[PDB]
């Protein structure tokens, strides 16, 4: 009843998934029972600092919320014959569970995230999503595209340290070569 | 699996001579057997051909297709219809003066 | 008939839940096994048109093969089981993804190392043997491929039965269960909001009781 009570009057909510908890998957935060009621507030400061962010925060949330729809059919059915597609929006929405909305709290690089470095990461799972769909597109078998492009999932995954200390210029530009290094990639 | 690629054949000696022509299978240099597995129907016993069809069928065997003549296989149709296993498939191969029946058929009659 | 989970709110959301995902679960999987019955179907119509050609293959080729022997003066089986240290013919594997299964189907192989021929010092009917040589091959690719669609067929048959079993499975047992314990669930949830009821009730009745003896 406090919660139920609670959501009416609230306008962001962070419900804990009790899934993501067991998994010891921190912040356990329920990408789907969350929401919060300020992402139009917002676009005012989004489009005035980081104009991308609005298209790609919602951009992440079609791929979480389509990877969560193909999941039940995954457990229901063992998920043996998906469509080439589709395996590339698992995959990248298991990579983004993983990386990014993954964050060690303790940890001395993840300590706090600031929001250009945030853009910067959606960015890059954006651009890897989009590269694999655009693979696939192409004819080319995922299957080949994952050992492929495992460096770029790894540079992906491990951009992730890069340690905020670093100061807005040079962690973006560190963004901006792994990005130009995706697009290099893509030749594969 | 990669190893399968080979070709059995236990039919009678004119289809074994004529898929051996066609040249099916190879003679292992280790093992001092060949997958040319000739054997009559009237000739050998039931035995020995179940004993055959068994490491042809089993023991990790590299045959991917599995050759038997009707006639031949109709005395071995119990061990036939055990070897429900997926791989290696099995053919019943028409015979000089033996038809191919479809009832014979132990891998149609699952229809 | 019901599962020994304890009634709780959440644990009644948690079992509608359950319970929708399985309807969902059943119908994909009777859609699922509809599909792959009529490619069975398929497969099945195609297996007795591939033995009929079988049937007609052999005939042909063995009525080739003893022309070839008799234009030879004797039979080439000796020369043809010394001839067997190689294979020229080969079958790889390919796991070709049909509807939402992966059955294997052969694809046939072949290499020059073995192409040594039983004609080699016949001394007669060298064409002949030739021709029966070729023949047996082109039967030898027949076969392959009715060994393909045969392996085919046992998959879809095996992965058709699991299927229909799981739908059936579902069905009875399932889904009877998790609507018993929801209806299970739902009784024990009623049943506490009356006994809140009545103490609610007996506190109002004590609180009216007192407030007329004021």
């Amino acid at each position: 009843p406090v919660t139920t009570a609670t959501l009416g009057i609230t306008q962001v909510f962070w419900g804990l998934d009790k899934k993501l908890a067991q998994r010891k998957h921190f912040p356990s935060i329920n990408t789907s029972v969350s929401y919060s009621k300020y992402t139009n507030v917002l676009n005012k400061f989004y489009d005035s600092n980081y104009p991308e962010f609005p298209v790609l925060r919602d951009r992440m949330k079609e791929i979480l919320s389509n990877a969560e729809e193909l999941e039940q059919v995954v457990q229901l059915v063992g998920k043996s014959a998906l469509s080439d597609s589709d395996k590339i929006t698992l995959d990248v929405a298991t990579l983004i569970k993983e990386d990014f909305l993954q964050q060690n709290g303790y940890s001395t690089y993840d300590a706090f995230c600031p929001i250009w470095k945030t853009f910067d990461m959606m960015r890059a799972f954006i651009s890897y999503h989009d590269e694999a769909q655009k693979a696939v597109a192409n004819g080319a078998n995922w299957s080949k595209l994952a050992d492929s492009t495992g460096d770029v999932k790894h540079a992906v995954s491990s951009s992730k340290f890069f340690e905020p200390s670093r100061g807005e210029k040079e962690v973006h530009g560190e963004f901006e070569k792994l990005l130009s290094t995706m697009q290099e990639r893509f030749a594969e | 699996a990669e190893k399968r690629t080979l070709i059995a054949v236990i039919a009678d000696e004119d289809t074994t001579t004529g898929l051996l022509l066609a040249g099916i299978g190879q003679i292992t240099p280790e093992t001092q057997e060949k997958n040319f597995f000739v054997y009559q129907e009237g000739k050998t016993t039931k035995e020995e051909i179940t004993d055959k069809f068994n490491h042809f069928t089993e023991e990790r065997d590299d045959i991917a297709i599995l050759l038997i003549n009707q006639h031949i296989a109709e005395n071995i149709r119990a061990r036939v219809d055990s070897f429900t296993n997926a791989f290696p498939a099995i053919l019943e191969i028409p015979s000089k003066d033996h038809p191919y029946d479809p009832e014979k058929d132990s891998v149609l009659k699952r229809v | 008939n019901r599962e020994q989970v304890f009634p709780t709110r959440m644990t009644l959301g948690l079992m509608k839940t359950k319970l929708k995902g399985a309807n969902q679960g059943y119908s994909l999987l009777k859609r699922k096994s509809e599909a792959l019955t009529k490619r069975f179907r398929d497969i099945t119509k195609r297996i007795d048109d591939a033995k009929q050609k079988m049937g007609r293959v052999m005939q042909t080729a063995a009525f080739s093969l003893a022309e070839v022997s008799y234009a030879t003066g004797e039979n080439i089986g000796y020369q043809v089981q010394e001839s067997v240290s190689t294979a020229r013919f080969k079958v790889r594997a390919r796991q070709e993804n049909v509807s939402g299964v992966y059955l294997s189907q052969f694809e046939s192989y072949i290499d020059p190392e073995i192409n040594d021929f039983r004609l080699t010092g016949l001394g007669r009917g060298g064409q002949q043997v030739q021709r029966a040589k070729e023949i047996y091959s082109r039967a030898v690719e027949t076969l392959v491929e009715l060994a393909s669609l045969q392996t085919a067929f046992i998959i879809l048959d095996e992965v058709i039965k699991v299927t229909n079993r799981r739908v059936n499975a579902i069905e009875h047992v399932i889904i009877p269960r998790t609507e018993n314990t929801i209806a299970y669930i739902n009784s024990e949830l009623d049943e506490l909001d009356r006994e809140e009821f009545y103490r609610l009730k007996k506190v109002q009745e004590k609180k009216q009781n007192e407030t007329a003896k004021l």
